RNA sequence: GGUCCGGUAGUUCAGUUGGUUAGAAUGCCUGCCUGUCACGCAGGAGGUCGCGGGUUCGAGUCCCGUCCGGACCGCCA
RNA sequence: GGGAGUACGGUCGCAAGACUGAAACUCAAAGGAAUUGACGGGGGCCCGCACAAGCGGUGGAGCAUGUGGUUUAAUUCGAAGCAACGCGAAGAACCUUACCAGGUCUUGACAUCCUCUGACAAUCCUAGAGAUAGGACGUCCCCUUCGGGGGCAGAGUGACAGGUGGUGCAUGGUUGUCGUCAGCUCGUGUCGUGAGAUGUUGGGUUAAGUCCCGCAACGAGCGCAACCCUUGAUCUUAGUUGCCAGCAUUCAGUUGGGCACUCUAAGGUGACUGCCGGUGACAAACCGGAGGAAGGUGGGGAUGACGUCAAAUCAUCAUGCCCCUUAUGACCUGGGCUACACACGUGCUACAAUGGACAGAACAAAGGGCAGCGAAACCGCGAGGUUAAGCCAAUCCCACAAAUCUGUUCUCAGUUCGGAUCGCAGUCUGCAACUCGACUGCGUGAAGCUGGAAUCGCUAGUAAUCGCGGAUCAGCAUGCCGCG
């Protein structure tokens, strides 16, 4: 059961809490990052194929 | 415990991100609507076949380059075609796009292309053994410096899967100079599914 | 593998003396820095007062009391574990006696730190104290076991 | 049928005599050890004394009876 | 091959026993030699905080969190030695959330097709939790030679949608582990008959299958190294929001003036066994010097070979079966994942005078800040509130780093240590703080006075302490990530 509530994840709450916050790409409700609404697994995905045009594999 | 992605490694030192505009407070809708571009063209071309699409922006109008020579045939009789696609992502986006198509001369050497035509040969029921072991001395012909493809899943004996990989040639991961470029693709089987990974050593960079 | 080493706690090079090598420098394994180079350096004077000389002359005595020259630790022999005395190098020395001392100004217990070592450095300068009393039994121990060589 | 013994931790035996203290192995429990188990190492609980009655400031341990078993005797024509 | 050199009958022997020697039944192997790995309480070498040699810890107490057990209506599922147990969860009052009780719906929130109504919605009313009864304006576009199309929703509609429902021993795609260990292979050729061997062994060498020297081997590939990032010395360019050497000025090195210096960020220099002596055959290399900011892979990070563990994930993905769509699919209220007779793992706080308390004096990273950061002043002894300057940030703010140094008191106690748990009274957020937040003022003040058997991390900016930020996001950090 993931579609009913990624739709209810879409459509507004009845209160300014209830509006968590769901990864857009790939529906998982843990672990997104605001800077992206993204969350670890199909971020790194889309990380390693290229985009995010920014962000690189960091080392220090 | 497997290796890293090689081109996910080299990206930013020498290789680009394939989207090159720079956004700051709509850094997330602008990739958002990347991911979606990039979704439906490679969804609607996937028949004609394209490895690579870069994005760019502008003024708040987005502006493409979509490779591959097969487009090129898309040029002439599809010309009405690009513009009624472009259509529609001009209605995605908002606001109006311009696009360019640039020609992959030797598409034996472009990984995702490569990765595609062994997903095919494997779907329409050809055999892994004569796919894999044509395609390799194909490449290897056209003229990379080496290659190593790989095909996963239920291999035909499909009560256990296994691995299985070809390569001859000269194709060093470790290094962080070389330009291996990486491409992967999903084949989807009647007795379970496939996957595919094939990489080339093209040169070093200097 | 090898051996390794290092110096560190170093006075200046020329015109210097042990007393004034401590008296910038050395020494000090207490704890981190602070807590020494105080609670230390008026230890000393405090010994200045009780005893009618220089007090660095009886931190060293008492050193000399406290140094062993021969000790003991356990080898696997059959199913007895024998002690086996052996020998001690001038680091080594100078580093186990050290820390006999300040461990035990530790452990004695009396109203404050300063105090404890003063009264510690000086029961080690006469050979009656607690560091040298371990002293002897580790000595005592070594060469009623001299036979193993 | 008579005489003599005894009856205690879940099991086996001290105490049971010292009227004024309930103990020792094994078992069991927890932890450690070992990849796991077993050894092994730390720790810990237990019976409140066959049953009933009585003396005594006080009965396990004194005196009675009842149950239980065990030892011995049960012979002369 | 067992049955068995046993059974029976004989011949010997005093005896022990010896010689002769069946069968029934039962199995498809039992064996010889060689080959490759594994393993040995086998040998010869070598390595690693592996052990020694040191520091401080874990369990003994309180509490934070995870797990087992029990408990329930449910305590949602996954994980199970190293390599699960402050793990999926970078955040559970509702939401998340699946589970439980109750109340509810059916082509269904969600997606494409078919026919209509044409553009369709929102606010407010009683029951109210969904939702339904109906309302007050109350279903209102673009093109159309006007036929009708395009998109937008609504209704009906049958195909269909839903599966965080199972199966990681059907898989993809990911990840851990041995292991950053030094190995793992192939081309061609040789030897063997064949499993196979050689190269890949032997001398030293290093961290290394690193290199050199021999060698039926000659080469190549994946591994190692380097190429990458970052910290260490400096040259050129650039001096604003930085830096103020010399000057006038100031409490506001802010100004005036200037890139002197730091600093900032781009391009080079750089350390390459380069050089000298010795050792070593002269080779490879090793030892010691000098230059040198840095000498022998300077430091650290990123990089994780062929593969084993049917290692983990059906919670991103899809054959396979079943669940049906008047139910395992869905909407709402409340409860739970936080329970609590006990057990274990990982952590924070202590057990005190190298200390507590009070006052003064300091030194300073790397990051974050627009439904944001939020200054100053005033209010409250406080959590905070009021009105708010500046800042889209080398300008403003978060942001007064603590440990530390100095000085006063305390005088060894279950204490001025410890602060647990408690009742009272508040602040903040959020509709909402009982289950079930954090913080603060009171009152309270528990156990604990260095922890059995055992056991862990750490080779110098390390351990040990001390704080400071940051993802998660309204609030929730003793966790994690990072900084000094």
């Amino acid at each position: 059961a993931k579609k009913s509530m990624i739709a209810k994840q879409q459509r507004t709450p009845k209160f300014k809490v209830q509006e968590y916050t769901r990864c857009e790409r790939c529906g998982r409700p843990h672990s997104v990052i605001r800077k992206f609404k993204l969350c670890r697994i199909c971020f790194r995905e889309l990380a390693y194929k290229g985009q995010i045009p920014g962000v690189k594999k960091a080392s220090w | 415990g497997q290796k890293v992605n090689p081109v996910g490694l080299r990206i930013g030192v020498i290789r680009d991100w394939e989207s090159k505009w720079y956004a700051g407070k709509d850094y997330a809708d602008f990739l958002h609507e990347d991911l979606k571009i990039r979704e439906y063209i490679s969804k609607r071309l996937s028949d004609a076949s394209v490895s690579k699409v870069e994005i760019e922006r502008a003024a708040n109008r987005v502006n493409i380059t979509i490779h591959t020579a097969k487009p090129g045939m898309v040029i002439g009789k599809g010309g009405s075609e690009v513009e009624a696609l472009r259509k529609a992502l001009n209605s995605l986006t908002g606001k109006r796009v311009h696009i360019n198509i640039l020609e992959i001369k030797r598409a034996d050497l472009d990984a995702q292309l490569v990765a595609d035509n062994i997903a095919r040969q494997l779907e329409n029921r050809v055999s892994f053994r004569r796919a894999q072991k044509q395609q390799i001395q194909r490449t290897m012909r056209a003229g990379a410096q080496g290659v190593k493809t790989m095909v996963s899943g239920r291999l035909g004996g499909a009560d256990i899967a296994r691995s299985e990989y070809y390569s001859e040639g000269t194709v060093p991961l470790h290094t962080l100079r070389a330009d291996i470029d990486y491409a992967t693709s999903e084949a989807d089987t009647t007795y379970g599914k496939l996957g595919v990974k094939v990489w080339i050593y093209r040169g070093e960079v200097l | 593998k090898g051996p390794v080493a290092k110096r560190d706690v170093l006075p200046d090079p020329i015109y210097n003396s042990k007393l004034v090598s401590r008296l910038i420098n050395k020494m000090m394994i207490d704890g981190k820095k602070g807590k020494s180079q105080t609670i230390l350096y008026k230890s000393f004077d405090i010994i200045k007062e009780r005893t009618g000389n220089d007090a660095m002359e009886v931190f060293e005595q008492a050193l000399k009391n406290i140094m062993p020259v021969l000790e003991v630790k356990a080898r696997r022999v059959g199913g007895a574990n024998y002690q086996v005395p052996v020998e001690v190098r001038p680091e080594r020395r100078t580093t186990l006696g050290l820390r006999w001392l300040v461990n035990y100004a530790r452990l004695r217990g009396e109203k404050t730190m300063e105090e404890r070592l003063a009264n510690e450095i000086l029961d080690a300068a006469n050979n009656t104290g607690a560091a040298v009393k371990k002293r002897e039994d580790t000595h005592k121990m070594a060469e009623a076991n001299k036979a193993f060589a």
